RNA sequence: AACGAGACUCUGGCAUGCUAACUAGUUACGCGACCCCCGAGCGGUCGGCGUCCCCCAACUUCUUAGAGGGACAAGUGGCGU
């Protein structure tokens, strides 16, 4: 059948939508190749499944990926967080559970949150001071 | 005399075992339910690496998936959850052929008739139901029907008999006769709520329980109270046998195995000792089946297992 | 190990820790290995939870203060590059036993606290925690090279390498190894 | 003293103590020898297990 | 004739809105107008932030205040004449409505 | 027995379940058009890159807002009369 499972990833507002659709190679983000993604410092964190997980679990995928959200930080943690989740899904589904399982294992030893969402956002100013908890300065006499 | 043996034990699930059920098309598979929300579609071996791998899970319900049973054909599979609203699988990958919504309140028990066109369900809407199996309401039971939740429903043998089993915790069992709908009988010999209830393949028993403490026996054919039995503090699951006429009691700390000619206990499964404070050594056993052959069984229990046993001769 | 990671270059194994007070609180080579030193990270919400994270990871932490390179910890991850390239040139030893020899070489074994009795200053000698041992060890070492590059030639980047050989070795000409020595002339003293 | 340094470790911790809790007092078993025992005063915050280095044993404290 | 009409509902209620909108698909079910469901749209915050003290003494304090609109609209396509009598019915808590005399 | 406390209301973190979407999207081709061999191949054909084209297409993961569900010291081990 037409093999397509799709993910999400977050990380405090920062939507990355990874379709998972049978193919090889071709792993891209934003049509873009995700050798270069610019800051290009964090450069080995969204590489960092790929080289660790080998090529031999992308041997029949082609993966791209839409974002939106988020700053350049952000965005990273969110397209690693989403391309990781998708080749899960794929074998859970298509294939069998044994094969998915071996991969889980592997992820949640080094994990960073790559099977999970960061609950952490923003907390909102309350007045009398700047920020959300610090206060202006307060003078006796 | 016969006797069992530990066989082994599955592992797979997050969550208690609630029920599980078997395909008679393969032996090769087994179905099971649990409270982490899946039903687990198994590839068994006979192996000692393991006894069985699950091959898929099937996913959909919002809540605990309680209840899970075959097709004849054996390619479909229908389940009852604690959502409120059943599903029918096309038991291959997934994809749902269809979802059933009705009931106001949660699906506790459902079955799948030999006809394969009439499927029931028991409710804490308080409604047995009939079920078109294009998921539309054949017929909906709310009039003569329980004031308390509809515990368990089962399909008899349709050999000429037009009958279908149905108990509540109001402490009787209610028969309902198929295209007219009324009671056939109402049978009161329960001191306790009544939790399950399952009917002889051959078709003249009744194998009821509750809380009762006793095992009551119902006749199929017209409704008499043929004897009882001390045992089964709480009963969760029976289950008649095909190669002997035996009937399996799940108590929570152990599974009494009953030979009913005469009425004698063959063995008690036991599990082995686990150094607990205060006490919490057993785990309940809350559903059981057996196999085709008859010499395997299996059991659900709330440690999160699915234990074997064999009967060895 | 057949999938091992290094930081690019640098190999985790090979790395010892020379102290049966500091292992497993130092995090370098169990499973601690990564190829950057950013991550989410927990660092908090419970005690015990520090000491879980690397000491790779806690540097570039530790080197981002004075009110104008707060959330800049990018910036901080090219400093750390430079660094350890500088020292394994400058030396030849594997730039990571360099740092855990120049953690162990300059975490002070004794500190003085106050004690209030009779109005009048009395001090007391105390021992230390090894978690408190690691604390201080990052904080000294990383105060030198900030100063230093506060109004030279030398960027940060050479100050920070330098200062991590000096440490290493046991040669005290280095803002950590004379403060350390400090700190435990006072402890003798109001033993 | 400028005897060889030493190496102690933790069997149990106490409490806090200090004039603001700053410090934390703990028993501690020698590491050679396990009929030794001293309490000692120790700044950091310390758990369990832990090892310690102790510049002398000499000293012999309970409280400051 | 048969004109695509939108008939957008609009209050501050949210309970109160949502059973009128109800009875307006229910009394188009009812003819089989072959109606489209409730699109609810993005719901918008007024705000006012300001002092809780006539002339300022005392610490700085402030107050927000917020109402909350809603808005959401089916879309019909039928005879206008049915649409103006399913409309006017049915109707009883203060909720408004506009009809659209037609749409693409 | 009562008030204050908590309870409550609002807000945030969890749903591939439910409800339904040209003033919200996605997917799928149909594509025709542009583009480069850019990839297998040769420039053809097949695929890739986005836009117009898209539908009386399919769908609602992403966006939206309603009803519900979920968390209880519940489970396990210590400790406490």
């Amino acid at each position: 059948p037409l093999q397509s499972v799709q993910v999400f990833g977050r990380k405090k507002t920062a939507t990355a939508v990874a379709h998972c659709k049978r193919g090889n190679g071709l792993i891209k983000v934003n049509g873009r190749p995700l050798e270069m993604i610019e800051p290009r410092t964090l450069q080995y964190k969204l590489l960092e499944p790929v080289l660790l997980l080998g090529k031999e679990r992308f041997a029949g995928v082609d993966i791209r990926v839409r974002v939106k959200g988020g700053g350049h930080v952000a965005q990273i943690y969110a397209i690693r967080q989403s391309i990781s989740k998708a080749l899960v899904a794929y074998y859970q589904k298509y294939v069998d559970e044994a094969s998915k399982k071996e991969i889980k294992d592997i992820l949640i030893q080094y994990d960073r949150t790559l099977l999970v969402a960061d609950p952490r956002r923003c907390e909102s100013k309350k007045f009398g001071g700047p920020g959300a908890r610090a206060r202006y300065q307060k003078s006796y006499r | 005399t016969e006797q069992m043996t530990l066989r082994g034990t599955l592992k797979g699930h997050n969550g208690w075992v609630t029920q599980i059920a078997t395909t008679p098309q393969f032996p090769d598979m087994i179905l099971s339910a649990s409270r982490d929300k899946t039903i687990i579609m198994w590839k068994l071996t006979r192996d000692e690496t393991n006894y069985g791998i699950p091959q898929r899970a099937l996913r959909g319900h919002s809540h605990f998936v309680s209840d899970v049973v075959i097709s004849s054909d054996g390619q479909f599979a229908l389940s009852g959850s604690w959502d409120g609203t059943l599903r029918l699988w096309d038991l291959t990958t997934g994809t749902t052929t269809r979802r059933f919504v009705g009931h106001t309140k949660d699906v506790l028990s459902v079955a799948f008739s030999s006809d394969n066109r009439q499927i029931v369900s028991g409710s804490r809407d308080k409604t047995i139901k009939l079920w078109n199996t294009l998921g539309v309401c054949k017929y909906t039971v709310q009039d003569e029907s329980h004031s308390e939740w509809v515990s368990c429903v089962r399909f008899s043998p349709n050999s000429s008999n037009p009958i279908i089993v149905s108990c509540g915790w109001d402490k009787l069992v209610k028969v309902w006769n198929l295209a007219n709908c009324k009671l056939k009988t109402n049978h009161i010999g329960h001191t306790g709520y009544l939790n399950t209830v399952t009917v002889s393949p051959d078709g003249s028993l009744c194998a009821s329980g509750g809380k009762d403490g006793q095992a009551m026996l119902w006749d199929l054919n017209e409704g008499k109270h043929l004897y009882t039995l001390d045992g089964g503090d709480i009963i969760n699951a029976l289950c008649f046998s095909p190669n002997r006429y035996w009937l399996c009691a799940a108590t929570g700390p152990s599974i009494k195995i009953w030979d009913l000619e005469g009425k004698i206990i063959v063995d008690e499964l036991k599990q082995e000792v686990i150094s607990t404070s205060s006490k919490a050594e057993p785990p309940q056993c809350t559903s059981l089946a057996w196999s085709a052959d008859g010499q395997t069984l299996f059991a659900g229990y709330t440690d999160n297992l699915v234990r074997v046993w064999q009967v060895t001769i | 190990t057949p999938d091992i990671k290094l930081f690019g270059k640098w190999s985790t194994d090979d790395v010892q820790i020379n102290d049966i007070s500091l292992q497993d609180y130092i995090a370098v080579k169990e499973k601690y290995a990564k190829y950057l030193p950013h991550s989410a990270g927990r660092y908090a919400a419970k005690r015990f939870r520090k000491a879980q994270c690397p000491i790779v990871e806690r540097l570039t932490n530790s080197m981002m203060m004075h009110g104008r390179n707060n959330g800049k910890k990018l910036m901080t991850v090219r400093i750390v590059k430079h660094a350890f390239e500088i020292i394994h040139l400058l030396t030849g030893e594997n730039p990571l036993q360099v740092l855990v020899n120049a953690i162990i070489n300059s975490g002070p074994r004794e500190d003085s606290t106050r004690i209030g009795r009779a109005g009048t200053v009395r001090r007391q000698a105390v021992d230390v925690s090894p978690l408190r041992r690691v604390n201080q060890a990052i904080w000294l070492l990383c105060t030198g090279a900030r100063e230093a590059a506060f109004r030279n030639i030398k960027t940060i980047a050479e100050c920070l390498a330098d200062e991590l050989i000096n440490a290493a070795k046991g040669s005290s000409n280095s803002y950590a190894i004379k403060k350390k020595d400090e700190l435990e002339r006072v402890a003798k003293s109001n033993r | 003293r400028v005897q060889p340094i030493k190496l102690a470790r933790v069997t149990k911790v106490l409490g806090r103590t200090g004039s603001q809790g700053q410090c934390t007092q703990v028993r501690v078993e020698f590491m050679d020898d396990t009929s030794r025992s001293i309490i000692r005063n120790v700044k950091g915050p310390v758990r369990e297990g832990d090892v310690l280095t102790l510049l002398e044993s000499e000293r012999e404290a309970r409280r400051l | 004739a048969i004109h695509r009409i939108r008939i957008t509902l609009t209050s501050r209620n949210v309970k109160s809105l949502e059973k009128v909108c109800a009875d307006l698909i229910r009394g188009a079910k009812e003819k089989n107008l072959k109606v489209k469901g409730p699109v609810r749209m993005p719901t918008k915050t007024l705000r006012i932030t300001t002092r809780k003290t006539p002339c300022g003494e005392g610490s700085k304090t402030w107050d927000r205040f917020q109402m909350r609109i809603h808005k959401r609209l089916i879309d019909l396509h039928s005879p206008s004449e049915i649409v103006k009598q399913i409309t006017s019915i049915s109707i009883e808590p203060g909720v408004e409505v506009e009809v659209t005399i037609a749409d693409a």
